This record gives C-alpha cells, structure tokens and sequence, in this order.
C-alpha cells in the first residue's frame, strides 16, 4: 500500500465574513467564489509553516479548484516545497434550489494566470457535482463514490506518494472524513458524548491507518487529530456543521500539562516514535493509564518545583507561551 | 468503547524551567522573559552546540528593575547561569479544555478541574506538542557584592549607566588629564559624604566572577589523596611583634601559653 | 510622556545635525561651501555644536538605538573641529565608550577601553571605569581572561615600578604620564589590584596571591583584599596536586572570617547582609553544605532588603531539592522569588 | 480643561491596569542478520551471568564478522530501546533462567561451561509458550483495570553537572493506593529478619504475623542478595555487615568527642592552639565546626618561596564565653520486644556496637544533605532500616541536640553533632 496518511484542510477566511465592506467581487467572476481575506492570507501562511513543521509532510496536495481553495494551498505549496492537482471531485455543495444559480469551478488556463508555477495540469477530475446542484442524499452518494475512485487513481498516476493534503469546504471536509470512516450518513455524531469533526477556519484533520496490496474498501482508518486549530493566532473561527440549515460562511478556559517518561539512565534520553499514536484512560484519577506505540504505563500527579514555560513559535509580534506547572510523570507498566 | 487514538507526529518545540513562581499574568510572563535579557535571547540559547564546559549558555538575573534615572537598579548583580540539558527525556504537552471559570472552582488545580468534569462531554483533552530542547537553571549564584554605598559605583552607574548629559559631563569634567597620585585611595579625589565609608576601603571594584566553579567542589572533610615547636614563649610574641605590636602586645596581656596542635 | 519628549526632542536637534551635517568642508573622505567661519558656524560656536554632537547620540542611544548612537558620534570623531581640540577628543572617547557599553560585541569594548588605557596612563578614575566596565557576564570575563590583557597590565605596572625607582625595566611601557608624585616609593594599589584579578580570572590562583598579598602589606583592612584572598586559597587548596588541604582550607577561612568583621562592623545593614551572604557562599563553594543554611538563613530573617533574599533563597533552594526536601524548596520559592 | 481628559485618562489606566490584566489560560498570545534477537539474546546471557558481554564466545554463536558488526549492531539497537527496554529482557530472562532452574530444564555445569546454543534453546522453548496484540485502552478507566490487572514497575565536575541538569524537581499531589499497613508490616518482617541474622527456643516479634508473609520476605531477601541458605541456617550477605561497618564509624566519633574536649579546656583556660601541618580528617571536623560558630579567634605567626603564603596558624577563645555544650540528660534508646528493631537482641538488651553503628550512619547521611525528610532518608537506608527504626532514631538524635527540625519536616544537623559518645 502507498496512500497511508490522509490529510484534509478547511479554506481560508472569506472577504465576505469582514464586519464592513467594501466588498470585493469575484476576480474570477463567478458567482460566490470571493478572495480570502488578510485573516486567510496571515493564516494559510501559518498551516504552512505548521505542516512544515511535522515530521510526516504531504508529498502531493489536491485542491477543490475553487479560487478560496487554490489561493489557500498557493503558500503551503511554495514553503513545502510540493506539486499541487486539480480535483473537483472534493468540490463544494449547494443545495439544489439555490438562487441565482448554483456556481462552476475555473480551470487550469485561466487559473493559471492567478496561480503560475503553482497549479499544474496532468491530473484530471475524479468525479464531479451535478450542473443542477445535489440533495444532501446525493451529496454524501458522490462523496462515497470518489474515494475509492480517487486512491486508485493517485496509487497509479504517482509511484511512491504516501501523503496527500486535500484543500476544500466544510460540508466537502465533514462529508470526506464520515465516508471515509464508513458512517451511514454524515449526521452521525462519532461517540455517544456527541463530537463531531470540526470545520472552522483553516481547520485540519489526519486519518491514518491502525497497528502487498489491500483494496482501499477493506482498511480501516483512524482519525487520529480532529480540528487542529493549535497554529493560529486568532484560534479556530466560523465553525459550522451538518447541524447548520446555512450553506457555510454566507469562555475555553484552556490549561497545559506535561507528561514525561523518565528513563532509568541519566547518560541517554527517551525518545517518542515516530509515527507513535497517544491513549489514556481516567485523568480524573490518581492513576491514569497512558498508551504511548507499544508501551503501556501509569502516571502520578505532580506540581513542580518552578515554571516551564514552552516556545511554539521556535519550533524545529506575538509568541504562544504555554505556561507548564502540573505534569503526569508515566512509570512503566507490565501487563498482567 | 475504545479511547481516542491521538497523533504524536506534532511540533518539537523548546522550554525553559525558570527556578521562579511565575504568575499567569502577561506582565509577570513578560518580566520573567525580561530578565532573561529578552526573546531574542531566549531563542538563540536554544541553537548553542558543542561541549558542556564551553557553552555560554543563558544568563539570568534575579533582580533587573530600573531606577528613576534608567540605570539598573542593581548594577554588578552576577547572574544565575543555566544551560541545555544535554540528554531531555522526551515529554508531551496536552491541552485541557474547560469551561470558564472551572480553573477557580478547583483550587487552580487542573487534576481536580478533570475530577470536578468526571461524567462531562466539555472537558476536550488533546496533546499539542513533544519538546525536546530544554534550558535549565541549576549552579550556583555567584558571591554577590553591594555596591549602592561605594562614592566611585554611584558616579559610574549615575553616568555610564543612566547616560544623563548633565552627569556625563560632571563626570568627564572630573577625570585627571594626568593623574599625580596613583598611589593614594581614590575618595581623596571623589569628596561625598552622603555615603558612610572607612578610609581603609580603597573603592576597589569587584570582579565579574569570584566562584571559579558553578558546583560545590568535593571536600568532605577528607585530606586530599593524591620550627615554631622549638621556640619559647617570648620568641613567639616577638615573631608577631615584627609586623605589628597591637596584636603581640594583646596576646602578651590575655594568653597563658601556646600549644603545638602535634 | 517621557519617550515621547525624548523622540520630540530628537526630531528638533535632528534638523540642527542635518543643518551642520550639511557642510562637506570638515567630513574629509554638501561641498566645500563653508570658508572663513572663524568661531561660530550658522548661529552657533563649535562648543555648542560639539555639546549638541554629544547629547545627541547619548538621547539616540537611551531611548531609540545604540548602533544609531554610535553612528552620530563617528560623524563627530570625523569633524575636524572636534578631531583638532584635545579637550573635545577627551570627551569623545568617553561618549562613544558609553553607547559600546549597551551593545554586547566585545572586541568593540576591548579595543575602546585600550585606547582609553594607553592615553590616561596609570589614572585611577580610568581603572575603576575599566573594571565596572568589566563587571557582569562571560563575556566581561573573556577580557580579562584574555593573555593579551595579561601582558598589557604587566607593561604598565613595569612602568610604573619604573617612575616608582627611577630605573629601566625591561619591557616597560612608554612613561607617557610623567606628572606622577610619590615621594614614599608607594605601589599603585590599583595596578596590583587589576593585576591580581587578571591572573585569578585565569586560574593562576598562585599568582594572585602574590600580589594580594603585595597589597595586604599596603591596605590590610580592605573588604575587597580579604575576600579575594580567602577565596585564593579554597580554590588553590582544591587543585589535584596540593598537599596541606586542610591546612590551606584554615587560611581561607581565615582571611574570609577577616571580610566578615570589617563589613558586619564599618558599614550599614546593607554590608551586613552581604557579609552574611557571602560566607555562607563560600562554606557552599567547600561543599559544606550543613553550615551555608545557617548563614542564608540569617540574610533571610535579620535583614529587610530583599535584594540578597532573592540569592539566598535560591542557593537554599538548590541545597533542599538535592536533600530531597521539595515543600520547603516550593515554601522558599513563592516567599522570595514569586513574580 | 475638559472632562474629555480626565475620561481619556480614566480609560487609559481601566485599559492597562485593570486587576484582571491579560490572563494566559485564554489570551494565550504574549506581546513583546535475522538472528538480531538471538544476538540480543546472547548479549543478555553473557552480562548476566559471567557480569560482562562475553564478545569471543557470541561471536563462535551466530556467525557474522569477528567483532565489528556484533558490536557496532548491538550498541545501535540498544539505544533503540534504553534502560527501560534492557530491564524488560533482563527481568524476563532472570525469570525464564529460575522457572529452567526450578523444573531442572538444564543442568547447572552447562550454565558455568557458558553453553550458549542450550541457554538461548532454554528462552526459545519458553517463548514458545504465549503470543499477543499490541495493548489498547477502553475510554472507561474502571474498565481496563477489569479487564487488565497491571503490574506497576560520587564523579566528576561534568559528570554531576550532567546528572544535576537531566533531573526535575516535583511535588506529588496524588498517586495509586498508599497501602502503609502492608507496606509497613511487610518492612517490620525485614527488621526482624535482619535483627536474627545481625549476630546470634522461641521468637516473640514474628508471633503475631500472618504465616504467609514470611515466605514473600525471605524470598525477596534472595532475590536482593541480603541471604545465603545452608540445609536449615539461613546467614546475612556481607552487604548488610559491610553497610554498617563503612557509614557507622562510631571510632572516628570517639577520636572527636576526646579532641573537642582537649580543645575546650585549653581554649577555657586561655591558651592558644598553634597549627604548623595539616590537621587529620578527624581534627578537621572538630576545628571547622569552632572556627564557624565564631567562638574563636584566629591570628598569623609572620614569615621573612611557596612556603611564605602558608604561615603557621593560631587559635584562641575570644573571652570568657564557654565552649563545652550543658551537661547529657538521660535520653533513653528506643527498645521493645526482643528482636523488635535491629539493636534489640534475642535477650531483650541494646547491642551497644549496632546502636553505636546505625546512630553514626544516619547522622552521617543528614550532615550533607541539610533538611533531608523521613522518606528520602529511608531510601538511602532501604538495605538496613525500616521506616520506624529511623523515626525511633530521628526522635533520639532530636532530643539529644545533635539535630534540629526544619520547617516542613526536615532535619539537620547542630553544632557539635560529632559528640555521640565516649570510645577509642
């Protein structure tokens, strides 16, 4: 298998989202296909960076060739250093009886003029959205249909890529994700508790497989991170739902804890996997039970003796500095 | 019901324990970033290399106000030194997610914030970040020295340090073309009386560092591993006489005898 | 509004710097169009421009930029009737000195404060801006660490042994202050002084005492003296190869315990606590970490001025974590170093 | 001047120093080759039984190249899996080692004849014996703890500056069950033990404990290395004789109790002690101790070569205040039932050497370590005494003066702490 990692990201903030105007129209002319605004310039410039950052970067990113969609890939495929597809497949929905009309993408010769050097041509369609605008029914059909479509053609068109970004709209992320778990319809809450995947400004998630060929249709996927919104200096905005009647864009008292795996040397240092993924069981508890890859352990609730402070801008006008002070030191655990 | 598997491919960012009680205010993150000399500073300290014994590392200052004139209000304080831990056990940072005002309810502990929230869906938990770079205070503060009633210190940090043109030109204005008396303690030429001060202290400056080593050494009382016995009483005296006779004639008049420690 | 009036201030004496800037004639390499100016230049003497030179850059380098500062007075180290005046190349030294102190390059400093030696030869105003000068960080250190330093300072004490004896020594340096006056033969305690930090900033611990003692036989009953030499021998009685260990760790006690008579009782409460302070420092610096809480704790609880606290409370607080008392580490920490 | 400024001024300082200033719990912006296991294997045999990676005997196991790639193979996969990792295989092979031991899976000669290819067949047949998933967690915690019965588990400058930096200092706020009852019970039976085997028809101390914790004791003793077993006598290791020998140097105390005495009377009596050559280690314990309680009062017999910066050295009591401490109260020792504690014999009666032993041990470890708390102090002492017997020693030792209460519960060690007791 190749395609192993999935990564799926809302558009930037729309100009028309501003408190006042003037607005402006269309440069593409077409209807409802408005610019991003500077919160959109300043932000996508942010995921960049961010997905940058991870040790796990896409090596292909396939945009909805909207204008909002391609202008917000155009900084993450310049600083990433990445080729970047058309696939009007990830396109937006509309209803079918919106007026004045329901709106087509622009293509690759006149996007080109916004976009030289940036978009590229040798991929087309995988499947594309009724002229007369779809039913939520048919909607979530033409979402079910392209990803099994759509694997098989990137696992052939490209020899090695093994991590792609998808860039689109909040109805296109929430309906991908659910088909891409295999949930009935995308109304569906994924736990009893009620959570949703989120869709607010520049909003990503990350669906990877658990721990030769294997048809796409019989492995399971994880959505291992939900709404990362961490990398943006005005958090996470504009969030919407299938829970929303609207089509889209027309008091978190937050606190940080370290936990620290101690290992029994003071010459070496522990190192986190690369491709690790967290559990935990009972925070609420003087015990809680953490899973870290292979390793099992239990923690300790401890104070500590000073302040962490922690720089995330400085990664490998304003910093994000967490302030560290309670930490859940993790023991080694055997299973018995 | 499994339990949600999060990603660990997120950022590695640096940290700094700062051996302080930091409040949560801006203004107290801000000032504690300050006395460090700066962001700038920070950052940078997190890119030094090479062999332990070398690196300059971060320096920190426990006092660092500014007096009414802008110069530092504890001029000469030698700093705390600290540096990056050469092998930081890998830690990740999660985010917890409350409601308002939950953090107040719980004493500020965010053990009994997850406790006080056991049944609830608000309460989100997610890891933001691995940090694995990390400065730490831990020698020594060096010998410290007050200088606020030292005349020489006070025209210094009220010139030099406070750039004040009326000082600086008092000050320059001062200073010998050729100075006839090197010889003799500088509070001949520096007249103020405002600061009590013995004729016997010659203002002598301190140096930028007295404890040569940042750790205590390893004494232990242990001897390292790697003739006055013939003379009589008087001879004694008359020995400690020769330099001065305060101090014999003092022995002389209260001490009944020596003793050899053999 | 301070910041404000200082850049206000700037911006009208930033027009009379461009109004004098503004006459090629003196900035040797806006032409030669001054000639026959005979003592004021457009309304003002060459004093007050020289004043307005100087103020200039030092209000430049407080509250806007130190490189800024530097840059207004090279321009007045260029003007010839500046350059031509010994009273004014006097004060320009110091001025552009002053600004290089705010800004962390060290052969900057190093170079400056060389300058300011060779013409101000054996003056003690001078040594003493030297060594404040000289006073915080590693790279305060790495001058005087530097054997460049070394052998500079020996040339002048050489020179002055030699106005001291009337004598040639050999590599000495140039006499250039001739005016010198001790009729007593006296040493420059200065000189022997910064000659005795040089060498202990260096690890030629053996060496310092030489010279210290050199001093104790001129100003016995210096704060300075006494503690630079208890501090000699703890750290001579710690190297590999010296014998008397015990013997050598007494002597240091010694002179430490003659610090602490002469600051507890010549001075105020201030000195006190530094006293108290400062031989509990040193009880650590041996490793006898039992008897140091004593003396931290009296700067703790004699004492009102919470400057030395703040130290105080953080050697307590390294000494308890290694004794795994942590409450009282975290007791320590929010009473005296909370922010 | 209208009320315009004074609004502006108003609002201003509302703006910038109002007390709920700009948090950081929201606001969080501040402005400014396939055998590798079989090698793996044979690393572990090797280290564990003759102490050290036997490389020439591995190499005659699983062929590759003399040495090098073994070596360079080796020490890049353990970093791979630390110290965490090595106690995993280690705690694994010790068990799988004594379960071959027990139902005689080899014979002992081949184990001291370091037959490596049997050794490795004895892991291999027992690995054959359980396979499993990599674990997951259920979102319940009570549900994993049904499911799942987890099992919880000097140098150099730059060495310590290494060692210093790498540690973090924290406060517990909570943990698992504190079990103090077991815990404490189970270390009373440690005492007890230890108490028999120290030096000698009935035993009264064990009387009243359940017949099946003795059996978990004497093992874990084993395992420890505390106990050899002839046919029916049991007998202490050199670990627990050797402690108390080493940290208990009672004879050293009694050299310092007579000095301190030699000096108070000379010092009383208004001579002056005169110090030419290096003081022993003994008289440097007593003569610091003096010179740092400001009682004495030091001057320098002159000189006139190296020799003339260490000058002979004289001491001297500053007037009339005393120096010899209030005369001994009638402390009592803590005693009980015979064997009860580790200086209680079979008699019911003090061991004078072992008291005078675990008393010098615990004031020696509390001298260097100013404010040291019962818990810490137990751990460094884990191999001799329980948690009661240093709280009978600590109470002891307080009501002596030799220690002083810290605040929040720590000792540390008074002035003239060396006078013990009478002896050499």
């Amino acid at each position: 298998m190749v395609v192993n990692t999935i990564y799926i990201a809302r558009h930037g903030y729309r100009s028309n989202w501003l408190p006042e105007g003037p607005y402006p129209d269309p440069l593409t002319g077409i209807d409802s296909d408005v610019p991003l605004a500077e919160h959109g310039v300043q932000q996508a410039k942010e995921l960049a960076h961010y997905l940058l950052s991870l040790d796990n970067q896409p090596e292909a990113a396939f945009a909805s060739p909207f204008y909002r969609c391609l202008e917000t890939v155009q900084p993450i495929a310049k600083l990433l250093e990445i080729p970047v597809y058309l696939e009007r497949g990830i396109g937006e929905w509309y209803r079918p009886d919106r007026k004045p009309v329901i709106p087509v993408p622009a293509g690759y010769e006149i996007l080109s003029k916004f976009f030289p050097g940036v978009i590229s041509q040798e991929w087309d369609s995988t499947l594309t959205p009724n002229e007369k605008g779809e039913t939520e029914q048919e909607m979530y059909m033409r979402f079910k249909k392209f990803w099994p479509l759509f694997i098989e053609r990137v696992e052939k068109e490209y020899p090695n890529v093994e991590c792609i970004l998808l860039v689109t709209h909040a109805a296109s992320k929430i309906a991908l994700g659910m088909s891409l778990l295999g949930y009935d319809n995308p109304r569906m809450s994924l736990n009893e508790n009620g959570d949703k995947i989120r869709s607010g400004s520049c909003s990503l998630d990350k669906y990877e497989i658990l721990k030769t060929y294997i048809p796409f249709s019989d492995r399971k996927w994880v959505l291992t991170m939900n709404g990362n919104t961490e990398f943006l200096s005005s958090g996470e905005e504009m969030n919407w739902n299938f829970d929303c009647v609207a089509e889209a864009g027309s008091e978190v008292e937050t606190v940080y804890i370290s936990v620290d795996i101690p290992s029994g040397n003071y010459k070496e240092r522990t190192e986190i996997a690369k491709s690790a993924i967290l559990q935990y069981s009972g925070l609420e508890t003087d015990a809680p039970l953490f899973r870290i890859g292979n390793r099992l352990y239990e923690g300790s609730w401890e104070r500590l003796v000073g302040t962490e402070l922690a720089f995330p801008n400085a990664a490998h006008q304003s910093e994000k500095i967490y302030r560290i002070k309670e930490r859940i030191v993790l023991s080694n655990v055997r299973p018995m | 019901l499994i339990a949600d598997e999060f990603t660990l491919d997120l950022p590695r960012i640096p940290s700094l324990e700062l051996p302080l009680n930091v409040s949560t205010k801006h203004s107290s993150i801000q000032k504690a970033i300050k006395m460090c000399g700066g962001i700038e500073k920070v950052k940078e300290a997190f890119k030094e290399h090479g062999p332990i014994e070398s690196q300059h590392g971060l320096q920190l200052y426990l006092n660092d106000d500014t007096d009414s004139d802008g110069s530092k209000s504890y001029f000469n304080e030698h700093p705390v030194i600290g540096k990056r831990v050469p092998f930081r056990d890998e830690s990740v940072i999660l985010k917890v997610t409350m409601p308002k005002g939950t953090l107040s309810k719980n004493n500020n502990s965010v053990k009994d914030s997850i406790k006080s929230l056991k049944d609830s869906n608000k309460l989100r938990v997610t890891p933001v970040s691995i940090v694995d770079n990390t400065i730490k205070f831990r020698e020594m503060s060096d010998f410290q020295i007050k200088l606020d009633n030292v005349p020489s210190a006070r025209e210094f940090k009220s010139s030099f340090g406070s750039l004040e043109w009326n000082n600086f030109k008092s000050f320059v204005n001062s200073v010998p073309d050729n100075d006839s008396q090197p010889q003799e303690n500088i509070g001949n030429l520096i007249l103020d009386r405002s600061v009590k001060i013995p004729s016997t202290d010659f203002q002598l400056p301190p140096p930028p560092k007295l404890s040569m080593v940042g750790f205590p050494l390893l004494y232990k009382y242990k001897a390292n591993p790697f003739d006055v016995k013939t003379a009589s009483f008087q001879d004694i005296i008359n020995k400690i006489a020769k330099l001065d006779p305060k101090t014999a004639e003092t022995m002389k008049s209260e001490l009944k005898g020596f003793v050899d420690e053999v | 509004n301070e910041a404000k009036q200082a850049s206000i201030w700037i911006n009208t004496v930033s027009e009379l710097v461009d109004i004098f800037s503004s006459v090629k004639n003196f900035f040797m390499k806006e032409e030669r169009v001054t000639l026959t100016s005979a003592t004021e230049l457009r309304g003002l003497s060459y004093e007050q421009w020289f004043e307005l030179f100087m103020e200039l850059s030092l209000v430049i380098a407080k509250y806007q930029s130190v490189e800024d500062g530097l840059s207004v007075v090279e321009t007045a180290q260029e003007v010839n009737v500046f350059f031509q005046d010994p009273e004014r190349v006097k004060m320009m030294k110091f001025v552009k000195l002053a600004i290089v102190l705010q800004m962390d390059d060290e052969e900057e400093l190093a170079e400056n404060l060389r300058g300011l030696l060779n013409q101000f030869q054996f003056n003690r105003k001078v040594l003493q801006v030297f060594m404040y000068s000289l006073c915080r960080g590693p790279s305060s250190l790495n001058i005087l660490s530097s054997t460049i330093q070394q052998k500079f300072f020996l040339r002048q004490l050489k020179a002055f042994d030699s106005c001291r004896y009337n004598t040639e020594v050999n590599g000495q340096a140039s006499i250039t202050n001739k005016e010198v006056y001790n009729p007593n033969k006296k040493s420059s305690p200065y000189l022997y002084y910064i000659y005795a930090v040089l060498l202990y900033s260096s690890r030629g611990f053996l060496s310092a005492l030489q010279y210290l003692t050199r001093l104790e036989e001129d100003i016995p009953d210096d704060p300075m003296v006494n503690l630079l030499m208890g501090l000699s021998h703890i750290h001579r009685a710690m190297q590999r190869l010296t014998a008397q260990r015990h013997f050598q760790i007494f002597h240091g006690l010694r002179y430490l315990y003659r610090y602490h008579k002469i600051r507890k009782s010549l001075y105020t409460d201030l000195e006190k606590q530094e006293a108290d302070y400062n031989l509990g420092r040193a009880f650590h610096l041996i490793g006898l970490v039992s008897i140091a809480i004593e003396y931290y704790n009296r700067v703790l609880e004699n004492y009102d001025d919470g400057k030395l606290k703040k130290h105080a409370a953080y050697n307590s607080i390294i000494i308890y974590q290694q004794s795994g008392n942590v409450e009282l580490a975290d007791h320590l920490m929010e009473k005296y170093l909370s922010i | 001047v209208g009320e315009d400024a004074i609004q502006r001024y108003i609002l201003k300082e509302k703006d910038s120093k109002k007390a709920t200033f700009t948090d950081v719990i929201h606001d969080t912006e501040i402005y400014f080759k396939d055998g590798v296991q079989a090698l793996i294997r044979a690393v572990v045999v090797t280290k564990s039984i003759k102490n050290e990676i036997m490389w020439d005997k591995i190499t005659k196991l699983f062929p590759n190249n003399s040495l090098d790639n073994l070596k360079k193979k080796w020490t890049a996969r353990r970093v791979r899996m630390g110290h965490s990792g090595w106690r995993a295989y280690v705690d694994k092979w010790k068990k799988m080692l004594v379960l071959a031991i027990k139902s005689e899976k080899i014979s002992l000669r081949d184990v001291e004849e370091l037959d490596l290819i049997k050794l490795l067949d004895i892991w291999t047949s027992f690995d054959e014996k359980e396979i499993k998933r990599p674990l997951f967690l259920y979102k319940n915690y009570e549900e994993n703890r049904k499911k799942f019965t987890l099992v919880r588990d000097m140098s150099s400058m730059i060495q310590r500056e290494i060692s210093s930096l790498k540690k973090t200092y924290t406060r517990k706020i909570s943990a698992s069950t504190k079990d103090l009852s077991k815990s404490q019970s189970d270390d009373y039976i440690r005492t007890v033990i230890r108490s028999i085997l120290i030096e000698s028809n009935e035993i009264e101390a064990l009387k009243n404990v359940g017949n099946e914790s003795i059996d978990n004791v004497i093992m874990d003793m084993a395992k420890e290395k505390q106990i050899y077993l002839h046919g029916s006598k049991l007998e202490c290791t050199d670990t627990l004789p050797d402690i108390l020998e080493n940290r208990g140097n009672y004879k050293d105390f009694g050299v310092a109790f007579q000095y301190r005495c030699k000096v108070n009377e000379l010092l009383e009596a208004g001579n002056a002690i005169v110090i030419n050559q290096e003081p022993s280690d003994i008289s440097s314990w007593v003569l610091i101790d003096l010179i740092s309680g400001e009682l004495l009062n030091m001057d320098v017999i002159p000189m006139v070569e190296i020799r003339t910066l260490t000058p002979p050295l004289i001491i001297y009591a500053n007037s009339q205040t005393k120096l010899n401490t209030a005369r001994k109260s009638a402390v009592k020792v803590p005693l009980g039932k015979p064997f009860s504690r580790l200086w209680v014999n079979g008699s019911g009666s003090i061991r004078p050497n072992i008291w005078k032993q675990v008393v010098t041990m615990v004031v020696n470890e509390i001298i260097f370590h100013p404010g040291i708390t019962l818990s810490r102090l137990q751990s460094r002492c884990r191999e001799v005494l329980s948690l009661h017997e240093i709280s009978e020693i600590c109470k002891w030792l307080l009501e002596r003066q030799v220690l002083i209460t810290t605040d929040f519960d720590g000792y540390w060690v008074n002035h003239n702490w060396y006078s013990i007791y009478e002896s050499t």
